[PDB]
């Protein structure tokens, strides 16, 4: 190409003052850049500084070369192409410079320029770099090899594909001849490479996997922390994927993987570590291990103390050994369930009350890690162990407390089950006092902590409700960001557990303002609001009526919160480029919102919602390719179906069709809220619903049929065949004896209700059509009926017209014959309403 | 039970802090 004198000066000059200590040299150099970063010219200019000119330093030539890779990534497609051949041609042939920082700079270049740029559009470059790797220089095959152990990470599933035309089925067979290769580096990238194409079951590698595994064996002696590392990750992948080959060498195999999870190398042992985890989802796990699960277990217990470095962080993470370590031991307590307890309760011994803080620590994170697996076993060792931890509870050493607060969050069933005064008041006392800890973690810990344990609490917390919400609301005052979303967790979940009894006066005036408060200062572009407005979801519906002084501002801001996400993804669609797709997440939590609303205000949301285009926006969310999307908006609308039908009634024939394509169980929150929204628009239509009965019924018997479907939504079908039957006997009533077995089955489990009562009137009405559809499984709607404790009387001399009924056909002796089947409580029970 | 079926609870506990 053309380099002038005039034009080299100016931006050797330039790149010089770029240099300068001087900030307003600074800014104005980079404004000078801003203008000249446009111009193909330029980038020519650039590249030539990088590898041409060796006059100039080095710190020169590679910022030259950094600046154009900026330039490359935010301006490439204006390249034309013979400015980026120049540079393609300049860089691969740099690709071994002996200076080490300009080598990294042509490396970084051509990586970003496949990045960037298209694979396919620069079609040789793979070709090329393969057989660079060849070459003699040693800088040369290392750089080249960097590039293509690069391309591999984030170009990952673009080789394996059509886009080219297999270059793995080239580059794979040609990686596993460098595992041999004299030095280390070349080993890693080499093994690395590979190792992108494992999981992904990638048959150039499949189909060389024999020679890929023996490799990787000739390789374990080798004491290069690199490689051990991609060896172990590599044996890690296989486990996953090519279990049957490695079986053969398995004792060998784990023996060098415990050796390696021991390594002083921390980096060496954790991916040795991750062997653990991914083995202990095999169903082969206890027969592999059976010679080496005595030490594994101690291993790993020694793995799950703090680092050193993590302790003098702490002091004043993301993965590491420690969590590794932990997270395998929880996965092999799921395994081994009470096996595992021989092993592990000498160690909890000598750790849960050592005098070092360090190893106390683990020793209760152990505690917590193996709670899911063995719990029947711990039982009995419990009564000691949980007073221990509520003293741990106020140990002087914030870890220590915080860890406590996870572990007895993990025991929480068995603590509510026990007597309230013995282990239940004094948790739920120190969890309130450590809620207002001076340390944050501990905070959190705390507050996560009093969460699982009101959820399973429930009821049993009414009694310290006033001082749960004295403690609650002072942490409004002494709580930063960061936890503030985890005590609006936490109140949220209190409101869920204590239902109706925290709607008095007193708790709503000490609650409602500093919720408010926080309301008012977020604005509708934070993700905090997420948290905040499932918390208010939860504070509504346990209000209710009081809630009253409270909604309209927030109806107000929910139905537009849902409105400008409809309108971002529609701008989004129309350009991508140009506008960003929203966040469906603030949709959803408004929908919730607004379904709580209505669920609590129940009639009084009428005036709000006959204000609003609520419906409008409402339809256009049910057609959302996102289920959860779909999920809360059926949710809103049943909860709006029976608070304010009038406003809902227009839009059944457009809605209907609607619900009747989502009775899918694939997606189970969908089908169901789908299912209770059609029984109760059921309800409040009457015989009006008979047009729109085949659009869903067939579905729903198929529902109601399916085995291993959740017994939620087996439940809310059968009431809403029950609705449908009620309102139009003649198009549900035929289709009676295909779903009275497990509809019986179904809503024998569930409580005295409205919805119970509304289906039993709709399967006592459907009898009265097409009783033969009874006859042959009377034995279930005998048992259905005893399910009822205090049926309102209407229901129950339907009830007895229908049993008697039954008796005067079958005759006293048959009768007899039938009802001998009767388990005790039922015949009596029977005899005792129904006189049968 | 019968009625609606919200993922309040889970979002909760999907910002629960990890241990491991």
């Amino acid at each position: 190409w053309k380099p002038d004198e005039q034009g080299l000066q100016q931006i050797l000059q330039l790149l010089k003052e770029s240099q300068s200590p001087d900030t307003t040299i600074q800014r104005t150099v980079q404004q000078k850049l801003e203008q000249l970063n446009q111009y193909p010219d330029f980038n020519n200019y650039l590249i030539f500084v990088l590898t041409k000119l060796k006059s100039e330093d080095e710190p020169t030539r590679s910022l030259s070369g950094l600046i154009l890779k900026n330039n490359v990534k935010a301006h490439f497609q204006n390249f034309p192409n013979g400015v980026t051949d120049f540079i393609k041609s300049e860089c691969l042939n740099n690709i071994g410079d002996s200076s080490p920082l300009i080598r990294a700079t042509v490396g970084i270049l051509i990586t970003t320029i496949a990045s960037k740029g298209e694979l396919q559009n620069w079609p040789d470059l793979l070709p090329k770099l393969c057989s660079l790797l060849d070459s003699e220089d040693y800088n040369t095959c290392e750089g080249a090899f960097g590039a293509l152990q690069k391309i591999c990470e984030d170009s990952a599933e673009i080789l394996d594909s059509d886009v080219l035309d297999r270059p793995l089925n080239i580059m794979i067979p040609k990686f596993l001849q460098f595992f041999k290769h004299s030095s280390p580096k070349i080993r890693s990238h080499a093994v690395a490479c590979v190792n992108q194409f494992i999981i992904s079951r990638t048959q150039a590698l499949m189909l060389h996997i024999d020679s890929f595994i023996e490799n990787l064996f000739a390789l374990a002696g080798d004491e290069e922390p690199e490689v051990r590392k991609n060896v172990c990750r590599a044996l890690v992948m296989l486990l996953e994927v090519r279990m049957d080959r490695l079986l053969p060498h398995m004792h060998n195999i784990v023996e060098y993987m415990l050796q390696r999870t021991q390594d002083q190398d921390e980096n060496v042992a954790l991916e040795a570590c991750e062997f653990w985890l991914t083995l202990a989802e095999q169903p082969i796990c206890k027969d592999v291990l059976v010679r080496h699960l005595p030490k594994l277990i101690p291993v790993l217990v020694n793995g799950m103390k703090y680092s050193d470095i993590d302790i003098i962080l702490l002091k004043g993470s993301d993965w590491n050994l420690r969590k590794c370590s932990a997270a395998a031991l929880d996965v092999l307590a799921n395994v081994y369930r009470d096996e595992l307890l021989p092993h592990i309760l000498p160690l909890l011994k000598e750790l849960l009350f050592h005098h070092e803080w360090v190893v106390k620590e683990s020793g209760i994170l152990v505690l917590g890690a193996i709670a899911e697996g063995c719990m029947q076993g711990m039982i009995p060792y419990l009564p000691e162990l949980i007073p221990h931890l509520i003293q741990c509870l106020s140990d002087k050493k914030a870890l220590v407390r915080s860890i406590t607060c996870w572990t007895l969050s993990r025991y929480a069933h068995w603590v509510v089950s026990q007597p309230p005064d013995t282990y239940l008041k004094p948790l739920m006392t120190e969890l309130l006092k450590r809620i207002l800890d001076s340390n944050k973690r501990v905070q959190e810990a705390a507050c996560s902590a009093f969460a699982t344990l009101e959820e399973e609490a429930c009821t049993e917390l009414v009694p310290y409700l006033a001082y749960i919400l004295d403690t609650l609301v002072f942490a409004f005052s002494k709580y930063q960001h960061k936890n503030l979303l985890i005590l609006y967790d936490a109140i949220g979940t209190l409101a869920d557990s204590v239902g109706h009894h925290l709607n008095k006066p007193e708790y709503i005036q000490m609650l409602m303002p500093p919720l408010i408060q926080k309301w008012n200062m977020l604005k509708d572009e934070d993700k905090d609001l997420f948290p905040l407005l499932e918390c208010l979801s939860s504070v509504a519906t346990a209000l209710q009526s009081g809630f009253l002084p409270y909604c309209e501002p927030v109806y107000q801001r929910c139905v537009n919160l849902v409105q400008k996400t409809l309108a971002q993804a529609m701008l989004n669609n129309a350009q991508p480029d140009q506008y960003e797709a929203p966040d469906k997440d603030f949709m959803i939590v408004a929908l919730d919102l607004l379904s709580g609303l209505a669920e609590g205000l129940g009639g009084n949301i009428e005036q709000l919602v006959a204000r609003s285009n609520i419906l409008t926006l409402m339809y256009q969310c049910m057609q959302d390719k996102m289920p959860e999307v779909r999920q809360s908006s059926f949710a809103l609308l049943g909860d709006l179906t029976k608070a304010c039908f009038q406003h809902v009634k227009p839009c059944i024939a457009d809605f209907m069709p609607i619900l009747g394509t989502n009775l899918n169980p694939e997606f189970i929150s969908v089908c169901n809220n789908a299912t209770w929204a059609i029984g109760e628009i059921s309800i409040q239509m009457g015989i009006e619903m008979q047009p729109y009965i085949p659009m869903v019924l067939h579905q729903l018997v198929e529902i109601i049929n399916r085995p291993n479907t959740p017994k939620t939504l087996l439940e809310n079908t059968a009431i809403t065949i029950g609705r449908l039957g009620y309102v139009c006997p003649q198009e549900v009533a035929p289709m009676l004896q295909q779903f009275i077995r497990p509809w019986c089955t179904s809503l024998r489990n569930i409580r005295d209700n409205e919805e119970k009562d509304s289906a039993f009137r709709g399967i006592c009405t459907m009898i009265s059509v097409n009783p033969s559809g009874v006859i042959q499984d009377f034995i279930f709607f005998c048992d259905a009926v005893a399910s009822w404790i205090n049926p309102k009387d209407d229901l129950r001399d339907m009830f007895c017209k229908i049993l008697h009924g039954f008796k005067n056909q079958v005759g006293d002796e048959n009768w007899r014959r039938f009802s001998d089947q009767f388990p005790l409580p039922l015949k009596e029970r029977l005899a005792a309403f129904y006189g049968v | 039970g019968p009625g609606k079926m919200d993922s309040r609870g889970e979002h909760r506990q999907d910002r629960r802090e990890r241990l491991y």
